[PDB]
This record gives structure tokens, C-alpha cells and sequence, in this order.
């Protein structure tokens, strides 16, 4: 239940993705879970919002994540690949052009285990999840929930 | 098959971090079942 970033892991075992605990909910993406519960030592966790179009996932609560990329300033993705120690990634964010406006999108391409990385802005809130996007090389949305 | 998870670490900017990455433009779409595309 601490607060932190989290590996994702199923059964030998297998990194799947990765997630964000806050304020005693935990975050990841849609896609890699598929709304299955997950334990957490002896607990259980169950989903509680998810949407397959945002493809995002909230468990224990409602999705609590609200900052947003400004525009302008650099980010961090806090990657957390299979086998690796946490790390720090910097880089200027390109944007997703929508017919509903415009999404952050950085220009990064980790492993598939490391789906639902957080990305950071410079006060260290999460903006958004690492691992939904296209390919042109990949190019991940930085995608954010409602709160 | 059960999915757990293990802590990996705290959520922090660090300042020494590498730097790499370009800054793409892209048009794209996405659709109902959460996929983004290339539009032109």
C-alpha cells in the first residue's frame, strides 16, 4: 500500500507491466492487466474504474492522477524495465495532434514489461503512463486519467 | 494464473538522470478500442 512505483509481475514469473500506488490506489494500464485482480502480498486487489479507450486501470479506488505535461519543459519517464533498477529518463516531449487536441508523446521505446511506467513532471508529479502509442520507431502518449 | 506486484521504487524526479529523445510532430487518431494510428 506504500506509496512508489511498482512492478507488475505473473506466473517461473514474468514482468508484465508496471503501475503507480498513490493515496492508496493503484494505477496502471488497461492493457496490462485486463482488469485481472492482483495480490499484493498476502492482499487483494480489485479493480474499481477502467477504461479500454483511455486504456487505463485504477484498483482499491478511483483513478487519483491529475497533473498535466505544460507544454514546454522537459519530463522524466521513471522507467522500470524487466531485470533493471528504476531509472531516470529526460526528454523534451513531441505531441500527439487529435481531432480533440493535443497530447504529450515521448519518443522512447523500453521493453513491453515496462508499460505503466510513470512520467514525471519537475515537481515529481505523475502526468501520465508510459506504453500506449504508435510507431512511425515508437512513440508513447504520455496518457493521464480524470480526477 | 495470479498477477502480483513488488515495490521498485520511490516517485522522484532525479537530477542526474540521462537525457535522450527526440520531440515528434504527429497527426493521429485514436479509436474505440484505445488504439492511436498515423492520419495524414
Amino acid at each position: 500500500t506504500t506509496d512508489g512505483v511498482y512492478r507488475v509481475m505473473t506466473r517461473g514469473s514474468t514482468q508484465v507491466g508496471v503501475g503507480v500506488m498513490q493515496e492508496g490506489v493503484f494505477h496502471t494500464m488497461w492493457h496490462v492487466t485486463k482488469g485481472a485482480a492482483l495480490r499484493s502480498g498476502e492482499g487483494r486487489l480489485d479493480p474499481y474504474w477502467g477504461d479500454v479507450k483511455q486504456d487505463l486501470v485504477s484498483y482499491c479506488g478511483p483513478w487519483k492522477l491529475d497533473a498535466a505535461w505544460d507544454g514546454l519543459s522537459e519530463v522524466q519517464l521513471l522507467a522500470v524495465p524487466p531485470g533493471e533498477r528504476a531509472k531516470n529518463i529526460q526528454t523534451l516531449p513531441g505531441i500527439f495532434k487529435t481531432k480533440d487536441g493535443d497530447i504529450g508523446a515521448v519518443a522512447l521505446d523500453y521493453p513491453a514489461g515496462t508499460s505503466g511506467s510513470p512520467i514525471l513532471d519537475k515537481s515529481g508529479r505523475v502526468i501520465g503512463l508510459y506504453g500506449n502509442g504508435v510507431v512511425i520507431s515508437y512513440v508513447s502518449a504520455i496518457t493521464q486519467g480524470k480526477r | 494464473v495470479d498477477m502480483y506486484i513488488e515495490r521498485a521504487g520511490d516517485i522522484t524526479w532525479e537530477k542526474d538522470a540521462e537525457v535522450t529523445g527526440n520531440s515528434p510532430r504527429l497527426d493521429v487518431a485514436l479509436d474505440e478500442s484505445g488504439d492511436f494510428s498515423l492520419v495524414e
